[PDB]
């Protein structure tokens, strides 16, 4: 019952339980289309779950990369990382199945095929974080992911949709990040944010906020990663 | 790096 | 091994991982040795942090429960999770108060720590109350008893300014205010606490402890929100 | 609701 598993995603998220969230939409989506809606619901339950995950990987990181002169405590952050890291590319792995089996190949609009391709790049560049034989692959399905959904978003999506921009956003940190690709990764952010400049002019408040929000980020890495 | 927040 | 448990729940704590930090201290809480202060610290955090989020989560959907009265279908899933959560929430306080009375409460030999504890009753059958009707009578007064005890043992071994008696009586005046919605006693005691403080700190040419800070600001600030 | 100690030692 696709309608009361929905409902109960959203208590899930206005109670802050993400992991419950997930869960809900997860077997929405092993139904087999989702609305706007529910696209979003399944995007901030996964986030958040997985972005809880990553946090805990960076600062127990951190502490196993850092302990000197401690054997012991080093091993437990060694270990204790790991676990999070099994827990980190479960998240991931099943996210990237369900764009797989159903969310992409079921895709009929150019927003939702952007949406899910964006989505798919963002979890394989979530497993290139920590991906220490498998990070080569890891990363081109990435790439190809961004590009394919950038490919679609170019033809079909105006400059200042905010998912464009945010594709935008996430396909120049993936440049930055994982591919160590600073000259590319300004490239992206900066033409997508010139590109959007040009027709704030038309958009309504609501619509404006969205995409300058957006922008903000973009301008903002551009900042950060030229200084 | 900032990544993209949801809508 | 205890030191192994107290390392991956500070690990945990920096994670932000407070199940985790709590199965830890619940083991080591376990061992029935007296807990350091270290150890007293991170037992603390770990539960606060996990009751926390079963009670925020809690008050939200109980809002939307109560807010769908004629949606059925709505409503009986509202009720539903809120049940579900509230066995959560029901089950960390029974554990938290059981290893205070098995435990924490009979091995506290200084008191500081007695009073710390006490208190520590008093919250986890506050938060019992929060959610129980009746069952609520005996869970409300078992919270009071808890803290007036606590109360009366910080007014004679404490100072005014110290940072357990201020936020002993930071928590009994929620007690007052939300329990036993009790809006006159419970803004009498957050403003006798918060005075004797002021007239001791008038008194001292030194800073006094430095978490007492915190709670002072919190004790203003809920009297302002009791008188709107 | 309160606010209610957050319990903290620094």
């Amino acid at each position: 019952d696709k309608n009361e598993l929905v409902q109960k995603a959203k208590l899930a998220e206005q109670a802050e339980r993400y992991d419950d969230m997930a869960a809900c939409m997860k077997s929405v989506t092993e139904q087999g289309e989702l609305s706007n809606e529910e696209r979003n619901l399944l995007s901030v339950a996964y986030k958040n779950v997985v972005g809880a995950r990553r946090s805990s990987w960076r600062v127990v990181s951190s502490i196993e990369q850092k302990t000197e002169g401690a054997e012991k405590k080093q091993q437990m952050a060694r270990e204790y990382r790991e676990k999070i890291e099994t827990e980190l590319r479960d998240i991931c792995n099943d996210v990237l199945s369900l764009l797989e089996k159903f969310l992409i190949p079921n895709a009929s609009q150019a927003e939702s095929k952007v949406f899910y391709l964006k989505m798919k790049g963002d979890y394989y560049r979530y497993l290139a974080e920590v991906a220490a034989d498998d990070k080569k692959g890891i990363v081109d399905q990435s790439q190809q992911a961004y590009q394919e959904a950038f490919e679609i978003s170019k033809k079909e999506m105006q400059p200042t949709h905010p998912i464009r921009l945010g594709l935008a956003l996430n396909f120049s940190v993936f440049y930055y990040e994982i591919l160590n690709s600073p000259e590319k990764a300004c490239s992206l952010a900066k033409t997508a944010f010139d590109e959007a400049i040009a027709e704030l002019d038309t958009l309504s408040e609501e619509s404006y906020k969205d995409s300058t929000l957006i922008m903000q980020l973009l301008r903002d890495n551009l900042t950060l990663w030229t200084s | 790096s900032y990544s993209s927040p949801d809508i």
